[PDB]
C-alpha cells in the first residue's frame, strides 16, 4: 500500500500511475481538525467581533494611553535630570515652552 | 564674537591652500591626523575640509584614549594582585589614574544626550561638599550625607 | 517500569472551541492542565485566595513582631550591652568608610553623627 | 567596491542569458560570486580611511556609492544570507523576482545619494506586491498593507530629499549639511518609523512575513529591516541630529511602547511565523533607540545587534519553513512531540530560540550588553525599563517551546540532507559571532 | 592545571551529547565518571594551592571579548579562596552525582544526553564561580539557568515538568535582569567589570536593591521560591545538583563576592525565608519536597548571617560548603528510596531490609541537617545562630526555624525507617551496584573531612556569650526532634492547610498577576492591533 | 561622521554669530503682501465681528 519515492542513487521517478501510495513528503502531514481550523479562522479574523463600547474605550485608554503618558513623563524627568547633571541650560524640547535656544551642546565649549 | 563675510572667505581660501599642500605629497596616514586644523568658525560644517580632518583627528584621539584606558586597567589589576590585603592603601594612586582615564575617554565624546560618566563619584562628592558648606554657613540642616574621604578604591 | 507505562489519550476536540482556549495546555495525554495552575478550575486543597489572605493576615503580625522592636523601638545605645569592635585609628578610619560596615554604630566615637549620616546614604546616584 | 557593484549588476543580467534549465545553478554560482566580491571589498577596505573606506562615482551624484561601518556590515550580511534564499526558491519567475529584489536592496545599502537611495530601495515595490500576493499561498491583504505603507513612508522621505536638494543644492551624504527644520526631519523620520517596524506602524510586517515564501521571509527579516539603520546612520543623524535631540522624550516613548506592546502581542500568537515576526518588531526597538542616542556606544551597538538579528531571525524562519514543508501546519497546537520525532530539527530550533533570548554564547548577548550600556549612558531608567520587560520574550518563547517539546505524535517529521545544508552556514556564523568575532 | 577541570567537564558534555551514538550508554558510564575524577584531581590541586597555601592565580584566556568603544571585557579566570572552595565542592558533588546516574538512569532512554547535560551544568557552575569579571559570572549564571531548564523539563510528555521548567526560566530571567542592571550601574561608576576595581565603600541604595533582587532568584528567597518546590518534576540527580550546589548557592556567592548588600534587608528576608521554608516543609508529604523546603530554610540561614557581623560572609560560605554535601546525600538517598519502593509519599514508607550504607548515609545526613553536636552541619549552623544573637529579631526567628527544622527532619527519619512498613505487598526491588557504594563513600568522606578541616577560619573563635545562650540551639533542636518522633500535632488544621498551600504565593500569581498579564496582552492585541487598527 | 567612535552631526557655537549677508545685491519681490481685507477678517478682537 506504500512505496519509497526517494532514490539515493539518483534514478528517482514519480510513479504517478502506481496503485500503491508513494511515501513522499505528503506522508508525514498532520491531520487537521474541523474545530481547530474554525478556531484558527476565528482568532485571525477577530476584527469582525470588535465593538466600540465604553468598556473597550476605557481599557484601551487606561492601558495604552496610560502607559504612553507614564513613559513620556518619565522620559521628560530623565531629560530634566540629565540637563541639571550636565550643567547644560534648559534645552528647547519640542513641546516644552522654553525661552532658550539651547539644543546640542558645543563640543568646544566647557560646561 | 562676530565673523564677517570677508574673514569667512579668507579662512576658506586658507583652508583650500592647506588642502593643496596636503595633496602635494602622498600620505598613508592622511585620515589619522596628529594635529587639528585650528579655526574660529561658528559651525565646523561650514568648511568641509576642516570638518572631515578634525573628525578624523577626534577618532584617532578616542582610539588612543580607549587603548590607554585598557593599559591603565592592566596595571591596576596587576598592582591589586601583587599587594594582597595591602591593596587598598598601595593601589589608591593607580586606581585614581585609571578612573581619570575612563572619565576622559567617556566624557570627551559622550554625545548630545549622554550624561557625564562619574567614574569615582567625584562629581557627587563635590556636590555634597558644596551642599555641606552652604548648609553649615547658612545654618540650614542638610538632608544629605556629608562628603566622604574615599568613596571608591581610588576616587 | 519507568518506560512504556500506559497512558490515556485526550479525546479529540468535538465542539466549537472557546476564544481563549490557549489558556489550556494539552499535549494529547488525558489530564490537560491550565497554563498556570490555580488560574481556573479546581484549586489545590479547596483553598481560595481569600482564605490565603486571611491566613497571611493572621500570621504577618506574629512574624513581624521580633523585627519591629529592634529596628524601630530600640536604639543604637540600647540595642546591645557592648560597643562595636574597637580598632586602631588607622584601621578604624578605613573601616568607617564602608556604608555596609558595623563600626558606624559606635556611639562612644566622637564621629558618630557623621558615621550615622554616612550609613543613611544616597538613594540614587546624584550624577 | 567596483567588483562588488559589477557582480551585483551581473546577477540580474545572467538570468536573461541562461538556458531556463540551468537557472538555479547559475543563480547559486552568481550568489557565491557576489559573496566573494563582498569579501574582496572587505579586503580592499582599509581601516586607515576612518570616514569612508571607499567611494566610487560613475559620472553623477546619483551614481555615488561608498561603504562605511554600517554599510559594510549590512552588505556582508546580505551577501552571506542570499545563497540560502536562492536554494530555497524554485522556478524562473521566483528566481527573477528574488534576484531583482536582492540587487535593488544591495545597491541601496551602498548608495550615498538620498534620491538614488530612494530610487533603488523602492524599485522593489511591485515585486513584493506580486511575491506576497502569489496565486495559492499568498494574501492580497498583506501585499496591499506592505505596499501602501512603503509608498507613503518613502514618498515622505522623497519630499524631504527634494527640499534638501533645493535648499542646500545637493543631497549627497558626502557634502556636510545641517538642517534644523522639523518638517524635513519628520519626513526623513517617517520612513524609518515605518520600515523598521515601530508601533503603531508595524502592522504591515507580520502579514507580509506570514504570506511570503520562506526565501522572502528570510530576506525580509534578515536584511530588509536593517535598511532603516543604514538610512538613520547615513541619511538622518548627519543632517537631522538637532531634531532627534529635540524629540528624544518622544522617540523614547514610541520605542519603549513598541517594545512593550509588541512583546504583549507576541503572547497571543498561535502561528510560528507570527511569533517570529513579532519578536523581530520587539528587537528593532532597542536598535532604534540606541542609534538615536547619537553616541559611539549606541551606533556600534545598534549595528552589532542588527547583525545578530540578521543571523538569528533567518535561522528561525528557515526552521519554521522546513517544519511547514514537513507538516503543512504552522499552528503550535497541531505540532507536538517534536523533541522525540525530530531530534535534529529540535536541537537547532532550541539553539536558535536560545539565541533569540540573548544568551551569553550568542551574538545577541554581546549586542544587547552594548546597547544597554549606551542606554545606561543616557539614563539609568532608560536601561532599566528595557531590561525589566525582556521577561515577556521569555514567557512566550518558553510557552512555545513547551507546547512543541512534548506530547503524542504519530509522524516522523525531521530535516532532510538539504535542510541541514541550508542552516549549517547560519549555525557556524552564529557560533563564531557568539564567541566574539563580531 | 586550573583550566583542566572546566575542559574535562565540557569535553564530557560534548562527547556524551554529540558523539553518544558512538560512545553508547556504557561509553557515557565511563567517560562521564572518568572526566569527573580527573576534574576532582585538578580541583583538589587548586584547593590546596589557593586556599591552604594562599596562592591566587589569574588565567586570561583572551582579551577583548566585548570591545565596543570604552566598554571592554576579557575572558579571564581568577582562582581566589572563594573560587577554590566552591570549585572543590561543586566538582566533588558532581562526580558523586555522575557515579549515581550510572544505575539510576539506566531505565531512561537518553542516558547519554542526561550525562551531557550534567557535565555542561557542572562546567557552567565552574565558570560562574571562577570568573574574574562580572560578564564571566553572567555567562555562568545563564548557563546554569539554561541547563536547569533543559534538565527539569527532561520528561517532555509531562505537562508538569514543562511548566516547572518554564517557571524556573521566567523567575531566573527576572533575577538576571536585575543583575544586569546592577552590573551596568557598577561598570558606569567604577570604570571596570573586574572585582578588584569593583570595590566601592559607599554604594547608592538602588544598586544594593538590584543586587539583592538578582540574588534572591537563584537562591530561592521569599517571593522567588515558587520554582524550587516545582523543580521536583525533574529526575533525582538534577535535584541533588541544583539544590545542593549549582543553583541555590550562586545567589549567596554573588552577595559574598561583592559586599554591596544592606544589613537591614538581608537579615529580615533571610529569617523570613528560613521560617517560611521550615513551615512549608512541615506540611509536605513528598520526600523530595521536604528536602527542598529544608534547602530553602538553610538558604535563609545563610542569607540572614550576612547581616549579623563582618565574618558573616565567611560563615555563609562555610555553611554553604557544609550544606552541599549532606543535602546532596539526602537527595541521592531519597531517590534510591523512591526507586526501591516505587513511591514518593512518606505515608507508604516503612522499615524494610536494605543496604547498610544507604541507611547510615541517610541517618548521618539527617543528623547534620538536624544539628547533632560534633558534626560539620552543627559547627556551621552554631556559628550562625551564636553570632546572630546581637540582632534580636533575626535570632528569634532563626531559633524558631531550628525548631521546625528539627521537627520535620526527625519526622522524616521516623517515617522512612522506624515506622512499620507502609507500602503494598507487591514485588519491588532496586539492586545497588558498587558504583552507588562509591558515590556514598565519596559523600561520607566529604562529611568526615568537613569535621576535621572545618568550614571557616573563625568557626571555633569564641563568641562571648553566656553558656545558656551558647547551648540553646542544641536544646531547641533536641526538643524539636523529640516532638517530631512523637508525631505530635503542632498547628490547627487551618494552618496546616495554609502551610500545605505554601502560603498561596502561586495562587496569588495565577489569580491576579497572570490574569493581568493576559489582559494586557488582550488589550495590546485583540483590542488594538487586530481590532481598532485592522481593516474589515 | 560615518564612523562608530564619535557622535554624528555637529555642534555650532552659541556665542559666535555670523553677520547676515544679503542673498543678492538688489532684491525684487514678486510676492504681494496681505491685503487689508485679509487682516480685517483675521482680526479676532471682537468675537461677534469675527464670527
Ligand atoms: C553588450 C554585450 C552584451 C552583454 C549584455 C549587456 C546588456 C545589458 C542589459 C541587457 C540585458 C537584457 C535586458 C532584459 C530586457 C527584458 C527583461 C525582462 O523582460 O524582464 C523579465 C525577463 C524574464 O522573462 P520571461 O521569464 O521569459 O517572461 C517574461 C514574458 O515576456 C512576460 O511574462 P509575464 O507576462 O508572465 O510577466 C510576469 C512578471 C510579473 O509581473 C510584474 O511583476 C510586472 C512588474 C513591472 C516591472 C517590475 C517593477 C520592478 C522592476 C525593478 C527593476 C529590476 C532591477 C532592480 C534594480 C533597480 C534599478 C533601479 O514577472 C516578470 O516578468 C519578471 C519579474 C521581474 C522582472 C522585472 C524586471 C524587468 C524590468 C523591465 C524589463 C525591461 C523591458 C524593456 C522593454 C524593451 C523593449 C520592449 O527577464 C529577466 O530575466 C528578469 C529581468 C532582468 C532585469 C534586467 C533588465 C534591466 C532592467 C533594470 C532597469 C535598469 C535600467 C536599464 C539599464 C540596464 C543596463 C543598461
Ligand atoms: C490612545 C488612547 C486610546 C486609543 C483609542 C481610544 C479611543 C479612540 C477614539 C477614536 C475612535 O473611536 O476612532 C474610531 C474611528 C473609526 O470608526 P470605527 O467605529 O472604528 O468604524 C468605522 C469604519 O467603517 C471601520 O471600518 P474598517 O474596519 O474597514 O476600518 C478600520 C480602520 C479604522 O481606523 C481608523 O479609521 C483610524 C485609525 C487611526 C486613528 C488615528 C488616531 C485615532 C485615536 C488617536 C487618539 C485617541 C485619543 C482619544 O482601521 C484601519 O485599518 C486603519 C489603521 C491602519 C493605520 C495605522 C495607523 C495608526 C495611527 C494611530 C493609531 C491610533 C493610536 C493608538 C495606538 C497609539 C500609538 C501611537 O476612527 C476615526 O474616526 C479616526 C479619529 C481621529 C482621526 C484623526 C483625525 C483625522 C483628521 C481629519 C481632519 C479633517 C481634514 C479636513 C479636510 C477634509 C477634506 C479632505
Ligand atoms: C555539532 C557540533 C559538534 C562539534 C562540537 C565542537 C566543539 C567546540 C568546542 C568548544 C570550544 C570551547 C573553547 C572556547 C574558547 C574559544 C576559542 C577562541 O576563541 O580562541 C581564542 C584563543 O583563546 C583560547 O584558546 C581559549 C582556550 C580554550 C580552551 C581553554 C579551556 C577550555 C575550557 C572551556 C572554558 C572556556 C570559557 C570561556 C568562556 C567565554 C582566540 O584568541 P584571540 O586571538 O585572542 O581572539 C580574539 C578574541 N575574540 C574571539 C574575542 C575576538
Ligand atoms: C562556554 C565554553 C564551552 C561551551 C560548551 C557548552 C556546553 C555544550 C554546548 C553544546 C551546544 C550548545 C547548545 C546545543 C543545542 C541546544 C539544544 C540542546 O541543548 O538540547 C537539545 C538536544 O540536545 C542535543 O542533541 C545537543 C546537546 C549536546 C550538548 C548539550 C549540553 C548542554 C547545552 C549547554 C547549554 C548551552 C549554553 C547556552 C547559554 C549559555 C534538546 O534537548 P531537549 O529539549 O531536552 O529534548 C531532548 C529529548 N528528551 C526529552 C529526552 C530530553
Ligand atoms: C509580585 C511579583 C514579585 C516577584 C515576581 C517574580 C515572579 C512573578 C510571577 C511568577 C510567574 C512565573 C511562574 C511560571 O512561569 O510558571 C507557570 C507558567 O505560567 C505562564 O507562563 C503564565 C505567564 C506567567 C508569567 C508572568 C505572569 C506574571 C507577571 C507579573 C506581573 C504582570 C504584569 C506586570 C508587568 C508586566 C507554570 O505554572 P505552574 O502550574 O505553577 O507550574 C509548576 C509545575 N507544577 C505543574 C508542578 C505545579
Ligand atoms: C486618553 C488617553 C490617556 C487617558 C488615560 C491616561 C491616564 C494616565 C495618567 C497617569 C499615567 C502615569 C502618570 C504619569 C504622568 C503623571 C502626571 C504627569 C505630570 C508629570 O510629569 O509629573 C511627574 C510624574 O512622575 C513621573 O515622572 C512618572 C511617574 C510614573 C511613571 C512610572 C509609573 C509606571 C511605571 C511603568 C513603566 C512606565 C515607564 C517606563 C520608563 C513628576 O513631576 P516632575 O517632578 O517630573 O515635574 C514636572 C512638571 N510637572
Ligand atoms: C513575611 C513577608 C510577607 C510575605 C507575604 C505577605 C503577604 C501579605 C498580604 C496579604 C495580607 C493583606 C491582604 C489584603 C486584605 C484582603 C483581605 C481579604 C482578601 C479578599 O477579600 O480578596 C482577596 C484579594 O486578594 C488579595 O488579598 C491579594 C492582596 C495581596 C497584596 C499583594 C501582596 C503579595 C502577596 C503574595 C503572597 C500573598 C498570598 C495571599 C494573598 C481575594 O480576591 P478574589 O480572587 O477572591 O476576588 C474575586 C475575583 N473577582
Ligand atoms: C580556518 C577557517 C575558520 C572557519 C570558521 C572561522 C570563520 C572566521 C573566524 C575568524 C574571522 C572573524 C571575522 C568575522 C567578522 C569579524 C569582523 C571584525 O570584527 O572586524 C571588523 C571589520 O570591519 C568590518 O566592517 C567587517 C565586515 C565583515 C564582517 C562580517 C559581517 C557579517 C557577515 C556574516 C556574519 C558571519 C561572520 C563570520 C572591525 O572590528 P571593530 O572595528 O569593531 O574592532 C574589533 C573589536 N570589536
Ligand atoms: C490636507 C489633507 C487633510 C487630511 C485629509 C485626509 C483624507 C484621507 C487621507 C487618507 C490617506 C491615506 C491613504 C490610505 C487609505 C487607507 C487604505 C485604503 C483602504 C482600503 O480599503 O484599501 C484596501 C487594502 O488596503 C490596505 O490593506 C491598507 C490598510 C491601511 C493602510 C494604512 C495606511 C498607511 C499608514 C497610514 C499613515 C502612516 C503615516 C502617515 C504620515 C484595498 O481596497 P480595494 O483595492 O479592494 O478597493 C476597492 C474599493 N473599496
Ligand atoms: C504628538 C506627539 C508627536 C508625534 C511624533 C512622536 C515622535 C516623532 C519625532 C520625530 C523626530 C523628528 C521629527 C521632528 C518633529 C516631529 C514631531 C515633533 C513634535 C511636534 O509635533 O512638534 C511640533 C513642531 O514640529 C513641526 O512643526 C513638524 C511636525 C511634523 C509635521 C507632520 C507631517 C509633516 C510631513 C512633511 C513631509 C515632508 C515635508 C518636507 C518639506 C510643535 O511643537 P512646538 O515647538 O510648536 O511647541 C509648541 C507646544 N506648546
Amino acid at each position: 500500500s506504500s512505496r519509497i519515492a526517494g532514490d539515493t542513487t539518483g534514478k528517482y521517478t514519480p510513479n504517478i500511475f502506481s496503485p500503491e501510495t508513494p511515501m513522499d513528503r505528503s506522508f508525514s502531514h498532520v491531520p487537521k481538525n474541523p474545530f481547530w481550523e474554525a478556531w484558527v479562522f476565528r482568532r485571525d479574523n477577530i476584527q469582525r467581533e470588535f465593538v466600540w463600547t465604553w468598556q473597550t474605550i476605557f481599557d484601551l485608554a487606561t492601558f495604552v494611553g496610560g502607559l504612553y503618558v507614564a513613559m513620556y513623563a518619565t522620559a521628560s524627568f530623565c531629560s530634566r535630570q540629565n540637563d541639571k547633571r550636565n550643567g547644560y541650560p534648559e534645552r528647547n524640547y519640542y513641546f516644552s515652552d522654553s525661552k532658550s535656544n539651547f539644543v546640542i551642546p558645543d563640543e568646544r565649549e566647557f560646561y | 564674537t562676530t565673523a564677517t563675510i570677508e574673514e569667512r572667505r579668507a579662512f576658506h581660501k586658507e583652508v583650500l591652500d592647506i588642502v593643496q599642500s596636503k595633496l602635494a605629497n602622498k600620505n598613508s596616514e592622511w585620515a589619522r591626523p596628529e594635529e587639528p586644523i585650528l579655526h574660529n568658525l561658528k559651525s565646523e560644517k561650514e568648511e568641509p575640509h576642516v570638518y572631515y580632518h578634525n573628525n578624523n583627528f577626534r577618532v584617532t584621539r578616542q582610539l588612543i584614549h580607549f587603548e590607554k584606558t585598557k593599559i591603565f586597567e592592566d596595571e591596576l589589576d596587576k598592582c591589586m594582585r601583587t599587594h594582597g590585603e595591602a591593596k587598598y592603601r598601595k593601589c589608591q594612586e593607580i586606581a585614581k589614574r585609571f578612573q581619570a582615564s575612563c572619565r576622559v575617554a567617556s566624557n570627551l565624546e559622550r554625545g548630545p544626550n549622554a550624561r557625564k560618566r562619574d567614574v569615582g563619584f567625584i562629581y557627587q562628592n563635590n556636590k555634597l561638599r558644596e551642599l555641606e558648606k552652604d548648609a553649615k554657613e547658612l545654618g540650614l540642616n542638610n538632608p544629605f550625607p556629608p562628603s566622604s574621604p574615599r568613596t571608591t578604591i581610588g576616587y | 517500569a519507568g518506560a512504556g507505562g500506559p497512558v490515556k489519550l485526550s479525546p479529540p476536540v468535538d465542539k466549537p472551541l472557546p476564544y481563549n482556549y490557549d489558556f489550556w495546555m494539552d499535549n494529547g495525554i488525558y489530564p490537560g492542565q491550565p497554563i498556570y495552575d490555580g488560574m481556573f478550575g479546581s484549586m489545590v486543597g479547596n483553598m481560595s485566595l481569600e482564605y490565603m489572605a486571611k491566613g497571611w493576615l493572621v500570621l504577618l503580625p506574629i512574624l513581624s513582631a521580633p523585627f519591629v522592636y529592634e529596628h524601630c523601638i530600640a536604639d543604637d545605645v540600647t540595642r546591645n550591652p557592648f560597643v562595636p569592635r574597637q580598632y586602631p585609628s588607622e584601621v578604624r578610619e578605613f573601616l568607617a568608610l564602608f556604608k555596609n560596615g558595623f563600626v558606624l554604630n559606635d556611639y562612644s566615637q566622637p564621629d558618630y553623627e557623621e558615621m550615622k549620616r554616612r550609613q543613611s546614604g544616597l538613594l540614587t546616584p546624584i550624577y | 567596491m567596483s567588483l562588488y557593484l559589477f557582480m551585483l549588476f551581473l546577477q540580474p543580467l545572467s538570468l536573461s542569458f541562461v538556458s531556463r534549465s540551468f537557472s538555479k545553478i547559475s543563480s547559486l554560482m552568481m550568489s557565491f560570486a557576489t559573496l566573494w566580491s563582498a569579501v574582496y571589498m572587505w579586503f580592499t577596505s582599509n581601516g586607515a580611511n576612518q570616514t569612508f573606506y571607499q567611494v566610487v562615482s560613475w559620472g553623477s551624484d546619483w551614481s555615488t556609492f561608498g561603504v562605511c561601518y554600517t554599510s559594510l556590515y549590512i552588505s556582508l550580511l546580505c551577501a552571506f544570507i542570499f545563497p540560502i534564499c536562492v536554494i530555497l526558491v524554485q522556478g524562473y519567475r521566483a528566481l527573477s523576482i528574488l534576484i531583482c529584489i536582492q540587487t535593488a536592496v544591495s545597491l541601496s545599502i551602498v548608495s550615498l545619494h538620498m534620491l538614488a537611495f530612494y530610487a533603488l530601495f523602492e524599485s522593489s515595490l511591485l515585486l513584493f506586491f506580486i511575491l506576497i500576493g502569489r496565486r495559492k499561498y499568498g494574501s492580497l491583504s498583506a501585499a496591499y498593507n506592505i505596499s501602501i505603507y512603503t509608498f507613503i513612508s518613502a514618498l515622505g522621505f522623497l519630499i524631504s530629499a527634494f527640499w534638501l536638494n533645493w535648499s542646500f543644492g545637493s543631497v549627497c551624504a558626502l557634502l556636510p549639511n545641517e538642517e534644523a527644520n522639523s518638517f524635513v526631519a519628520f519626513g526623513i523620520f517617517i520612513l524609518l518609523w515605518v520600515k523598521a517596524p515601530l508601533v503603531p506602524f508595524h502592522l504591515w510586517l507580520p502579514e507580509a512575513h506570514v504570506y511570503a515564501p520562506t526565501a522572502g521571509s528570510v530576506l525580509l527579516a534578515g536584511v530588509l529591516l536593517k535598511i532603516s539603520i543604514v538610512g538613520l546612520h547615513v541619511f538622518f543623524l548627519p543632517i537631522c541630529a538637532s531634531s532627534i535631540v529635540k524629540a528624544f522624550p518622544l522617540i523614547l516613548s514610541i520605542c519603549l511602547g513598541s517594545f512593550i506592546f509588541s512583546s504583549f502581542s507576541t503572547l497571543k500568537q498561535i502561528d510560528l511565523k507570527k511569533i517570529v515576526a513579532y519578536s523581530s518588531i520587539s528587537h528593532m526597538a532597542i536598535v532604534f533607540l540606541s542609534s538615536a542616542t547619537n553616541s559611539g556606544l549606541g551606533i556600534q551597538g545598534a549595528v552589532l545587534y542588527c547583525i545578530a538579528h540578521g543571523l538569528i531571525s533567518p535561522g528561525l524562519f528557515l526552521l519554521v519553513g522546513i517544519l511547514y514543508k514537513n507538516t503543512n501546519t504552522k499552528l503550535v497546537f497541531y505540532l507536538r512531540g517534536l523533541s522525540q520525532q525530530a531530534p535534529v530539527w529540535w536541537s537547532v530550533w532550541v539553539f536558535f530560540m536560545l539565541g533569540n533570548l540573548a544568551f551569553p554564547l550568542f551574538p545577541n548577548f554581546i549586542a544587547e550588553v552594548v546597547c544597554l550600556s549606551a542606554l545606561f549612558k543616557n539614563h539609568e531608567l532608560y536601561a532599566y525599563a528595557f531590561i525589566f520587560f525582556s521577561f515577556v520574550g521569555t514567557v512566550y518563547s518558553s510557552t512555545v517551546l513547551g507546547r512543541l517539546k512534548g506530547g503524542v505524535s504519530s509522524q516522523c517529521v525531521d530535516a532532510s540532507r538539504l535542510d541541514v545544508i541550508s542552516w549549517n552556514p547560519l549555525v557556524l556564523a552564529t557560533v563564531v559571532t557568539g564567541i566574539g568575532y563580531m | 592545571m586550573f583550566l583542566l577541570a572546566v575542559y574535562f567537564l565540557f569535553f564530557s558534555a560534548i562527547a556524551n551529547g554529540f558523539f553518544g551514538r558512538y560512545l553508547g550508554v556504557r561509553g557515557s558510564q565511563l567517560l562521564g565518571p572518568s572526566a569527573l575524577f580527573l576534574a576532582l584531581l585538578c580541583s583538589g590541586t587548586i584547593f590546596y594551592e589557593v586556599c591552604i597555601q594562599g596562592c591566587s592565580t589569574n588565567i586570561k584566556l583572551f582579551e577583548n571579548f566585548v570591545y565596543s568603544n570604552e566598554l571592554n571585557v576579557s575572558a579571564s579566570f581568577l582562582y581566589d579562596p572563594l573560587a577554590a572552595t566552591m570549585t572543590l565542592t561543586v566538582v566533588w558533588i558532581s562526580c558523586a552525582v555522575h557515579a549515581y546516574q550510572n544505575l539510576y538512569m539506566r531505565g531512561d532512554g537518553s542516558q547519554t544526553l542526561f550525562t551531557s547535560y550534567l557535565s555542561a551544568f557542572t562546567g557552567f557552575m565552574l565558570i560562574l564561580v571562577a570568573g574574574q569579571n562580572l560578564v564571566m559570572l553572567f555567562i555562568g549564571w545563564e548557563g546554569i539557568g539554561v541547563c536547569s531548564y533543559l534538565l527539569i523539563g527532561y520528561y517532555g510528555s509531562r505537562v508538569s515538568a514543562v511548566k516547572s521548567a518554564n517557571k524556573s526560566l521566567i523567575v531566573n530571567k527576572i533575577s538576571d535582569g536585575f543583575l544586569l542592571g546592577s552590573m551596568l550601574y557598577l561598570w558606569f561608576y567604577t570604570g571596570s567589570f573586574s572585582y578588584c576595581s569593583l570595590a566601592t565603600f559607599q554604594i547608592p541604595d538602588v544598586v544594593s536593591i538590584l543586587v539583592l533582587l538578582g540574588a534572591i532568584g537563584k537562591s530561592s528567597q521569599l517571593f522567588f521560591h515558587v520554582w524550587l518546590a516545582d523543580a521536583m518534576e525533574g529526575p533525582t540527580p538534577v535535584s541533588a545538583l541544583i539544590h545542593a550546589a549549582t543553583l541555590v548557592t550562586a545567589g549567596i556567592y554573588v552577595l559574598c563576592k561583592l559586599n554591596l548588600h544592606s544589613q537591614s534587608a538581608v537579615g529580615i528576608l533571610g529569617a523570613a525565608t528560613a521560617l517560611m521554608g521550615g513551615l512549608f516543609g512541615l506540611a509536605a508529604n513528598d520526600l523530595k519536597r521536604v528536602i527542598a523546603f529544608s534547602t530553602c530554610s538553610q538558604l535563609g540561614y545563610m542569607m540572614a548571617v550576612l547581616s549579623t557581623c563582618d565574618d558573616g560572609a565567611d560563615f555563609a560560605m562555610g555553611h554553604l560548603v557544609s550544606h552541599a554535601g549532606f543535602k546532596a546525600t539526602l537527595f541521592l538517598s531519597a531517590g534510591l528510596s523512591i526507586a526501591k519502593e516505587n513511591n514518593n509519599f512518606l505515608n507508604r514508607y516503612g522499615s524494610r531490609q536494605g543496604s547498610p550504607t544507604l541507611s547510615f548515609a541517610t541517618t548521618i545526613a539527617s543528623l547534620n541537617l538536624l544539628g547533632f553536636p560534633e558534626l560539620g552541619g552543627f559547627y556551621s549552623k552554631e556559628s550562625i545562630l551564636n553570632n546572630a544573637y546581637i540582632n534580636q529579631g533575626v535570632s528569634i526567628i532563626l531559633t524558631l526555624a531550628t525548631f521546625l527544622t528539627a521537627f520535620y527532619t526527625s519526622k522524616v527519619l521516623a517515617q522512612l525507617y522506624l515506622f512499620p512498613y507502609g507500602n503494598g505487598r507487591q514485588q519491588k526491588s532496586f539492586d545497588i551496584d558498587a558504583t552507588t557504594l562509591i558515590c556514598f563513600g565519596l559523600l561520607l568522606s566529604e562529611m568526615l573531612l568537613r569535621i576535621f578541616t572545618g568550614s571557616s577560619l573563625s568557626q571555633n573563635m569564641t563568641t562571648n556569650l553566656p553558656a545558656h545562650i551558647k547551648n540553646l540551639p542544641f536544646w531547641v533542636a533536641l526538643s524539636g526532634a523529640l516532638s517530631g518522633l512523637a508525631t505530635t500535632n503542632l498547628f490547627s488544621s487551618n494552618f496546616m492547610r495554609f502551610f500545605g498551600n505554601r502560603g498561596g504565593f502561586d495562587v496569588f500569581y495565577a489569580r491576579k498577576c497572570s490574569n493581568v498579564f493576559y489582559h494586557n496582552a488582550y488589550v495590546s492585541y485583540t483590542l488594538l492591533d487586530r481590532g481598532f487598527l485592522k481593516l474589515y | 561622521t560615518f564612523n562608530y567612535v564619535i557622535p554624528y552631526g555637529g555642534s555650532s557655537s552659541y556665542t559666535i554669530n555670523n553677520e547676515p549677508v544679503k542673498a543678492e545685491e538688489v532684491t525684487v519681490d514678486f510676492s504681494k503682501e496681505p491685503s487689508a481685507s485679509s487682516l480685517k477678517l483675521a482680526d479676532k478682537s471682537d468675537w461677534i465681528a469675527y464670527t
